[PDB]
């Protein structure tokens, strides 16, 4: 179910993020991948807030799964920044800061917004209202299929560096540079300035 | 793999085990280290035939697929001996390892699909069980003659293999053929058969294994009506134990009676380790069963003579073992025997013993202290089966396992390996004799005294003379005013006369 999937975020909203709560969050993010990008209107704010909390708690701190989940979140934020729908729980600005924060050391989101995000979390209705061997085998298969770098690129700084390298590689893989430049060019307010310069 | 491949591999394992056991005679002299790995793999297959454990995934990830010590689940006690003999804190190469986690040490749930395959076509379970019972003697003749030392590797491999075989044999369900072989009579039984028989007869008594036995007997084609009657008539309890152990004692006495009189026995005629620990297990089981039977309270009318004959034969055995380790000529060997027959220092009655032992210059001093320093503490205590072993379902089986491990641990020694085994078996035998003499209405004084005084004043039996002293004190005299002191003095004069008359050269 999805209630048990969002349980770690609900528990951690009043504290830090427990280390034991990360791998199952990653597993849930990878498992629901086929559905996350395709949803109806009324579930959309719930999934947007869930993604916001998940990204926030990932950036505040096995590498292959984390990289895959971060790539998934970057893809989600990318097509959310391209389309953006009126009823998105997180506006385009916070998506931009989120994408930046995943590529940096998590100094963008503030408490004043995650309180509203958790309130929406509780007030939103579930897809399926909120108000050990399988995971190990999956990790084994993930490590087996592809080889992580590691050294091609004290402990905390190097882990952060490899995390940033993986995240920026994932962002570049989607070709997000062109999409971000396109979304920045056709702004509703800079359009007059661009026309005047032309 | 798929189910078909796994069952084919299991059938191939069955075929290998069945085929390899046909030439047991050659196997007596081999070192079963490859056999140990085969049995370990078979045990793992039996435990986890269907699923795959998580620790296997972690081990294969860390040891192989991670970028560049390995991680395994080796035996703690075997690796204890290996590291002790390796000394300088290196242990770089692991040679004795186990695949299954130690968490399965608790009573070891057999796989349903494994036994479903075992009780079906393409396998012959009866001959498989026969081969597994026969393979328990795959290293009996290794210790036997060339004066060649037994290295650490071979002793560790022997203990490792025996532990693996004992573990696997205690998990496989019964076969109907052996049930019939033991049901209404128990003939032509070998040492491995006896070793399996004691543990089984203790198992299917009170520990509620009988339901498991009949449940598995329903499989393989034996309906409940036959199984219940066979289980009922297989065990009815103390009489069965005394009968089987009396038969074993009679066979051992008949085997050893070919040697008589007072002659020095070579090392090669010393019994092998397997027979020694089989006898020790049998006597320990008898002691436990008799102790409980008369604690809760004519069957011992024939135990006494057989036990006394066992004791005096084993006293001759240990005396010969000590003597032949002293190239000395045979005449001065008999002279040394005459000196040490009246030796010993653990009895205060005699006075010459210590001085005559100590005045010999070098030959029988360093060897004497090295042999007398073999302390048998590692064995279970006197009544350790009553306090530390009664909490489990079967204290007797736990006692048997403990004494078996203690016997197996002695193979690592390089100076005097067998000494611990002979000392402990003599101690247990004399303690059983004392308990039985306490618990028997029939008692023949002359037999017991003329087989018991030689223990107290013998230098080769000093870790035991105290127990014999306590046993004789309560029945024959307070050792101070009664005729016991007179008999001790008489034996002293007999020894003095013999040494002064025969070996004056």
């Amino acid at each position: 179910g999805w209630e048990v999937a969002v349980r770690p975020l609900l528990s951690a909203s009043y504290s830090a993020f427990e280390m034991k709560e990360l791998p199952q969050l990653v597993a849930s993010v990878i498992e629901s991948e086929s559905e996350i990008l395709h949803h109806e209107k009324q579930y959309e704010p719930f999934y947007s807030s869930f993604v916001a909390l998940s990204t926030h708690y990932i950036t505040t701190v096995q590498l292959q799964s984390v990289a895959a989940a971060c790539k998934v979140l970057i893809e989600f934020s990318l097509l959310r920044l391209e389309n953006p729908d009126e009823a998105c729980a997180v506006s385009q600005k916070h998506l931009i800061l989120l994408i930046k924060g995943l590529c940096t050391g998590c100094s963008r989101l503030d408490r004043t917004e995650i309180i509203t995000f958790t309130a929406m979390m509780k007030s939103a209705k579930l897809p399926q209202t909120l108000s050990r061997q399988k995971e190990v085998q999956m990790n084994f298969l993930n490590q087996l299929t592809s080889v992580f770098n590691p050294r091609t690129v004290a402990s905390a700084i190097k882990t952060k560096n490899v995390f940033i390298a993986q995240n920026v590689a994932s962002l570049q893989e989607l070709g997000g540079s062109e999409k971000l430049l396109r979304v920045c060019l056709n702004l509703p307010y800079f359009l007059r300035y661009i026309n005047r310069f032309q | 793999f798929t189910e078909t491949g796994r069952r084919a591999i299991l059938s191939l394992f069955v075929q290998i085990i069945q085929e390899l056991s046909v030439n047991m005679d050659a196997q007596m002299r081999f070192v079963p280290l490859i056999l140990a790995r085969l049995l370990l793999i078979f045990d793992y297959l039996l435990h986890q035939y269907s699923k795959a454990p998580v620790y296997l995934f972690e081990q294969v990830q860390h040891n192989l697929l991670s970028p560049p010590t390995p991680l395994y689940h080796g035996f703690k006690e075997v690796e204890e001996n290996w590291s002790k003999h390796f000394s300088s804190d290196a242990v770089p190469h692991p040679r004795f390892y186990c695949v299954l986690s130690p968490e399965a040490s608790e009573d070891n749930r057999l796989d349903s699909v494994a036994c479903d395959v075992l009780f079906s076509k393409l396998v012959k379970y009866d001959e498989l069980y026969a081969a597994l019972t026969a393979l328990l003697a795959a290293g009996s003749q290794l210790d036997t003659k060339e004066n060649k030392n037994v290295t650490a590797l071979e002793a560790c491999a022997l203990q490792y293999y025996f532990l693996i075989l004992w573990r696997i044999l205690g998990i496989l369900p019964p076969s109907k053929t052996y049930i019939n072989q033991l049901s209404m009579n128990s003939p032509e039984m070998s040492e491995c058969d006896i070793l399996h028989t004691l543990r089984w007869s203790s198992r299917l008594r009170i520990s509620s294994y009988v339901n498991w036995i009949k449940d598995h007997l329903i499989k393989q084609g034996m309906k409940a009506e036959h199984a219940s009657s066979l289980l009922e008539l297989a065990s009815t309890s103390v009489k069965y134990d005394v009968e089987i152990v009396e038969e074993y004692f009679a066979r051992q006495i008949s085997s050893f009676c070919s040697i008589d009189c007072t002659t020095i026995l070579q090392l090669h005629e010393i019994p092998s380790l397997q027979s020694i620990y089989t006898l020790d297990a049998a006597i320990s089981k008898v002691q436990v069963s008799l102790d409980e039977h008369f604690s809760k309270m004519e069957i011992t009318k024939n135990l006494l003579p057989a036990t006394l004959q066992l004791i005096d034969t084993y006293a001759s055995f240990t005396r010969a073992y000590l003597l032949q380790n002293f190239k000395p000529s045979k005449e001065k060997l008999q002279g040394f025997a005459a000196v040490l027959a009246i030796g010993s220092s653990r009895c205060k009655a005699n006075t010459l013993g210590p001085t005559l032992v100590q005045n010999l210059p070098s030959s029988v001093q360093t060897v004497c202290e090295s042999w007398n320093n073999i302390n048998t503490n590692e064995f279970p205590n006197i009544g350790s089966w009553r306090n530390a072993f009664a909490n489990d379902t079967i204290p007797s089986e736990s006692y048997i396992s403990a004494v078996q491990a203690a016997h197996l641990g002695t193979l690592c020694s390089q100076s005097l390996p067998l000494a611990a085994s002979l000392k402990h078996t003599l101690l247990s035998l004399v303690r059983l004799t004392g308990d039985l003499i306490v618990w028997s209405d029939e008692m023949n004084p002359p037999q017991v005294i003329r087989t018991l005084l030689p223990l107290l004043l013998e230098s080769s039996t000093e870790s035991v003379a105290e127990i014999s002293s306590n046993s004789l004190e309560r029945i024959l005299g307070p050792a101070e005013s009664d005729e016991f002191l007179a008999r001790v003095y008489e034996k002293l004069i007999t020894g003095c006369y013999n040494i002064l008359a025969n070996h004056a050269d």
